C-alpha cells in the first residue's frame, strides 16, 4: 500500500527512537560511572605516588 | 574542440512538448577512412533513459546535412530538472560506432519564450569509470605489543545486484593472505535482501610486528545464492602492494596503535584485485 | 513525482532498519561496558584500600 | 475560480512531501554515519577499558606482594 | 482531494520530525561517546602512572627485606 508504507516506516522510526533513547540514558549512567572512575583513578595514582615515596624512604632506611 | 554543431531548441506550450532541431554539423575529424566521416546524431534527454532518437546516416561527409526535428513529450515544470544531450557519432560497418563528440545544455537555463537557435562547439565527453560496484566501511585496530589485529567489519553500501529479479544476499568474507597463499578464511553473517547491509562484527588475527609489512588482508563482499557457488560482488585489499585509500588506511592503522580506525573503501572487480596480488 | 517519493520512503525505511540493528548492538555493548566499569571501579576501591593501609603501615614503620 | 490554485496547491504539497523525503534521506544518512562513528569509538574505549582493568589487576597483584613484604617486616 | 494529499503530507512531515529527533539523538550519542572517550583516556593515563608507581614501590619493598 501507499499509506501502509508510511505507517510501517513511521513505526520503525518510532521504535528506533525508543531504543536509542534508552541507549542514550544508558550512556548517561556510563558517563556518571566514568566520571567517578576518573576521580578514583586520579586519587589512586596520587596515593600510589605517595606510597612509592614512602617505599623509597623505608627502603633507603632499612636496606 | 574538433567540431561544431548547429542546433535549434523550442518548447510548444500548447502540446507541452520539446522541439529539438538537428540541422548541420561542421569541422568533423577525418575518421574513419581517409577523407570524410560517416556521421549520425543520437539525441536524448537526461536523466531520461528513454529511447534515444537518431538522425539519418550521411555517407562520406565532414559537413553533414540532417535538417531533421525531434519531439520530446515532456511537462514544462519537469523540464527545469532535465538536460538536453546531443551526441555526434561516426558510423562504422564492421567496427563499434565510435562517438565523435557530445554536449549537454541545461534546460533550466534555456529561454523557451523565444525560439532558440545556436552554434555550439562539440565537447570531448567524459567516459564512465567502469561500473559502480559499491563501497564498504570497516575499522582497523592493531596492537604491536600483543600482535593482535582487530578488523571490525562495519557495513557496506551501493552493492551491485546479482540475483535475477532481486536485489542481493550480501555477506562479507575475509581472506588473510601472504605470498599468494590463503592462510585465514573468516566470514560474517548473511544479511538477506539488502543493498545496504549492516554487520558490526569484530574479527581478530595474529600479526607479529615483524611481518606487519609483509601481510595482505583481502576483504571480499559476495552475494549468497541459495543454489550453487555464491557469486562475488567485489573486493578490496590492504597491506603490501596496497594502493591509494587502502595503503592510507593501513598507514593510519600503523600510525595509530592500540586504536581502531574506521574508513570507507571503493570496491574493485575481483579480476583486477586478484591481479594486483603479486 | 510520486514514484521518487515512495522510493525515497522505501530507502529511508531500510536505512532506519539498519539504524535499529545498530541501536541494539550499541545498547548491548553499552550495558556490557557498564558492567565492566562497575567491576573496574570495585577493583579500584579494593586497591585504594590496600594502598592506603600499606602506606599507613609504611609511614608508621618510619624510625 | 480557486480551481487552478487548488491544483497548484496539490502539486505544491506534493513537491513539499518529495523534498521532505529528500531531507529524510539526508538526515538518516548523517545519523547513520554518526552511529557508525559511535560504534567505532565504543570499540576503542572498550578495548581501552579492558586494558585499564588488566592494569588494575596487575596493580592488585603487585600491591598484594608489597603487602606480603610489609607483613614480613612487621 | 486536498484533504487526502494534505493529510498524507502531514503524516510525511510528522515522519520527518520523528526522524529529526532520531538524528539529533544519534549525533548526541556520538558526542557523549567522544567525551567519555577522552575522559577514559585520562583514566587510562592515571591508571598507567599508578602501575608505574606501584611497580616501583613493590621493587623497593621487595629489595628492602633483602
Ligand atoms: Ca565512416
Ligand atoms: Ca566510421
Ligand atoms: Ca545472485
Ligand atoms: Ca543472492
Ligand atoms: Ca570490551
Ligand atoms: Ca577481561
Amino acid at each position: 500500500g501507499s499509506n501502509r508504507r508510511l505507517q510501517q516506516t513511521q513505526a520503525q522510526v518510532d521504535e528506533v527512537v525508543d531504543i536509542m533513547r534508552v541507549n542514550v540514558d544508558k550512556v548517561l549512567e556510563r558517563d556518571q560511572k566514568l566520571s567517578e572512575l576518573d576521580d578514583r583513578a586520579d586519587a589512586l595514582q596520587a596515593g600510589a605516588s605517595q606510597f612509592e615515596t614512602s617505599a623509597a624512604k623505608l627502603k633507603r632506611k632499612y636496606w | 574542440k574538433l567540431g561544431k554543431l548547429q542546433y535549434s531548441l523550442d518548447y510548444d506550450f500548447q502540446n507541452n512538448q520539446l522541439l529539438v532541431g538537428i540541422i548541420q554539423a561542421a569541422e568533423l575529424p577525418a575518421l574513419d577512412m581517409g577523407g570524410t566521416s560517416d556521421p549520425y546524431v543520437k539525441v536524448f534527454l537526461l536523466p531520461d533513459k528513454k529511447k534515444k532518437f537518431e538522425t539519418k546516416v550521411h555517407r562520406k561527409t565532414l559537413n553533414p546535412v540532417f535538417n531533421e526535428q525531434f519531439t520530446f513529450k515532456v511537462p514544462y515544470s519537469e523540464l527545469g530538472g532535465k538536460t538536453l544531450v546531443m551526441a555526434v557519432y561516426d558510423f562504422d560497418r564492421f567496427s563499434k560506432h565510435d562517438i565523435i563528440g557530445e554536449f549537454k545544455v541545461p534546460m533550466n537555463t534555456v529561454d523557451f519564450g523565444h525560439v532558440t537557435e545556436e552554434w555550439r562547439d562539440l565537447q570531448s565527453a567524459e567516459k564512465e569509470e567502469q561500473e559502480k560496484l559499491g563501497d564498504i566501511c570497516f575499522s582497523l585496530r592493531y596492537v604491536p605489543t600483543a600482535g593482535k589485529l582487530t578488523v571490525v567489519i562495519l557495513e557496506a553500501k551501493n552493492l551491485k545486484k546479482m540475483d535475477v529479479g532481486g536485489l542481493s544476499d550480501p555477506y562479507v568474507k575475509i581472506h588473510l593472505m601472504q605470498n599468494g597463499k590463503r592462510l585465514k578464511k573468516k566470514k560474517t553473517t548473511i544479511k538477506k535482501n539488502t543493498l545496504n547491509p549492516y554487520y558490526n562484527e569484530s574479527f581478530s588475527f595474529e600479526v607479529p610486528f615483524e611481518q606487519i609489512q609483509k601481510v595482505q588482508v583481502v576483504v571480499t563482499v559476495l552475494d549468497y545464492d541459495k543454489i550453487g557457488k555464491n557469486d562475488a560482488i567485489g573486493k578490496v585489499f590492504v597491506g603490501y602492494n596496497s594502493t591509494g585509500a587502502e595503503l592510507r588506511h593501513w598507514s593510519d592503522m600503523l600510525a595509530n596503535p592500540r586504536r581502531p580506525i574506521a574508513q570507507w573503501h571503493t570496491l574493485q572487480v575481483e579480476e583486477e584485485v586478484d591481479a594486483m596480488l603479486a | 513525482r510520486e514514484n521518487e517519493m515512495d522510493e525515497n520512503l522505501e530507502q529511508v525505511s531500510g536505512i532506519i532498519g539498519n539504524l535499529r540493528h545498530m541501536a541494539l548492538d550499541m545498547g548491548n555493548e553499552i550495558d556490557t561496558q557498564n558492567r565492566q566499569i562497575d567491576r573496574i571501579m570495585e577493583k579500584a576501591d579494593s586497591n585504594k584500600t590496600r594502598i592506603d593501609e600499606a602506606n599507613q603501615r609504611a609511614t608508621k614503620m618510619l624510625g | 475560480n480557486e480551481l487552478e490554485e487548488m491544483q497548484r496547491r496539490a502539486d505544491q504539497l506534493a513537491d513539499e512531501s518529495l523534498e521532505s523525503t529528500r531531507r529524510m534521506l539526508q538526515l538518516v544518512e548523517e545519523s547513520k554515519d554518526a552511529g557508525i562513528r559511535t560504534l567505532v569509538m565504543l570499540d576503542e574505549q572498550g578495548e581501552q577499558l579492558d586494558r585499564v582493568e588488566e592494569g588494575m589487576n596487575h596493580i592488585n597483584q603487585d600491591m598484594k606482594e608489597a603487602e606480603k613484604n610489609l607483613k614480613d617486616l612487621g | 482531494a486536498l484533504s487526502e494529499i494534505e493529510t498524507r503530507h502531514s503524516e510525511i512531515i510528522k515522519l520527518e520530525n520523528s526522524i529529526r529527533e532520531l538524528h539529533d539523538m544519534f549525533m548526541d550519542m556520538a558526542m557523549l561517546v567522544e567525551s567519555q572517550g577522552e575522559m577514559i583516556d585520562r583514566i587510562e593515563y592515571n591508571v598507567e602512572h599508578a602501575v608505574d608507581y606501584v611497580e616501583r614501590a613493590v621493587s623497593d619493598t621487595k629489595k628492602a627485606v633483602k
